């Protein structure tokens, strides 16, 4: 059995603007197997009302999933995405950038 | 529409 | 132009925690439309598109059958493969099935697919001719020869040429406002200095469908493979997708690089500059 570590992208659904509703996205992909834990963060604290997409995979049989949350971007609050997976000894933290 | 999965045991 | 329908099935065995859990998903082109979760409460195939629920009760209790049967078949297959390589009942293993079909602009038939995988690695697949199969390992050879005995490729063929093209036709014309849509990528550039001598230009293409895309940075119109960075196309969380491409420019030379976006829901390929 071989295992693949997940790709991660942390991004807003629409171009950010302070005081305007956006939605925070963490996109993990290219991972195997499918058991993965994703939390999204406003200043280090776990956000609860985060849904996710339905489990699918690509041609190389590696899975992908998107987790999103309601959020209004400020300029003091900057959000993050934490992920744990069997390939990771420590959970990865990928903070959100306005322009990535 | 999906398949009438029937001849598909390993 | 052409269109697709794909069904992705993943069933992973939960040893100790009762029965295997089993997920399945349906896509038309890059647009999901149905869902089923073994851990779900409804225990019934649910809709995720707006056009698929105009199908009456003829259909939901139909596919729910077609796919609980597939679920138990995947369970027994998990056991069979557990025995096939002398593997231990303690481990958690996965089985995944992709199958579907393609149509042309006229709704013709060009291709059908069915591929199986055991723990991320390919197991058995049915070739483009819908006649023979390929076996990756030597256990997929026993599954293969057994399937040649009962002529399973002919049943996968009667499906792939039959109701897959019928369903794909019907869904293409039923979600006509939603499935033949596009979105000309809304593009915009970005400039971020790092040194007093270099900056980064990020060519942005947002809100586009289908996922197919091509971003290319050029210098004096010479294609640039050198100091670039290219994301994988990301779902924007609303049926449309995002992508960007960055390059590192010597300051004062920003206007020598050009981004070129090649989307097909778009008549002429773009060219952007600072």
């Amino acid at each position: 059995m071989i295992q693949r570590t997940p790709k991660i992208q942390v991004y807003s659904r629409h171009p950010a603007e302070n005081g305007k509703s956006n939605f925070l996205n963490c996109y993990v992909s290219g991972f195997h197997p499918s058991d993965i834990e994703v939390d999204l963060l406003k200043n280090g604290e776990r956000i609860e009302k985060v849904e996710h997409s339905d489990l699918s995979f690509s041609k190389d049989w590696s899975f992908y999933l998107l987790y999103y949350t309601e959020f209004t971007p400020t300029e003091k609050d900057e959000y993050a995405c934490r992920v744990n997976h069997v390939t990771l000894s420590q959970p990865k933290i990928v903070k959100w950038d306005r322009d990535m | 529409a999906q398949d009438i999965y029937r001849a598909s045991y390993y | 132009g052409s269109h697709s329908m794909r069904y992705f099935f993943t069933s992973v065995s939960r040893p100790g925690r009762g029965e295997p859990r089993f997920i399945a998903v349906g896509y038309v082109d890059d647009t999901q439309f149905v869902r089923f979760d073994s851990d779900a409460a409804s225990q019934k195939m649910e809709p995720r598109a707006p056009w698929i629920e105009q199908e009456g009760p003829e259909y939901w209790d139909q596919e729910t059958r077609n796919m609980k049967a597939h679920s138990q078949t995947d369970r027994a297959n998990l056991g069979t493969l557990r025995g096939y390589y002398n593997q231990s009942e303690d481990g958690s293993h996965t089985i995944q099935i992709m199958y579907g079909c393609d149509v042309g602009p006229d709704g013709r038939f060009l291709r059908g697919y069915r591929q199986d995988a055991y723990d991320g690695k390919d197991y058995i697949a049915l070739n483009e001719d819908l006649r023979s199969w390929t076996a990756a390992d030597m256990a997929a050879q026993i599954t293969k020869r057994k399937w040649e005995a009962v002529h399973a490729a002919e049943q996968r063929r009667v499906y792939l040429e039959g109701r897959c093209v019928d369903g794909l036709r019907r869904y293409l014309e039923n979600g006509k406002e939603t499935l033949q849509r596009t979105d000309p990528p809304k593009t915009h550039m970005t400039h971020h200095p790092i040194s007093d001598h270099e900056a980064t230009l990020r060519c942005w293409a947002l809100g586009f469908y289908p996922a197919e895309i091509t971003l290319t940075w050029q210098r004096d119109g010479e294609d640039q493979t050198q100091d670039t960075e290219l994301v994988e196309t990301r779902p924007a969380g609303d049926g449309t997708f995002q992508k960007w491409a960055a390059v590192v420019v010597p300051s004062g030379e920003e206007q020598r690089y050009t981004c070129h976006v090649q989307h097909e829901g778009l008549p002429k390929p773009l060219t952007l500059r600072w």
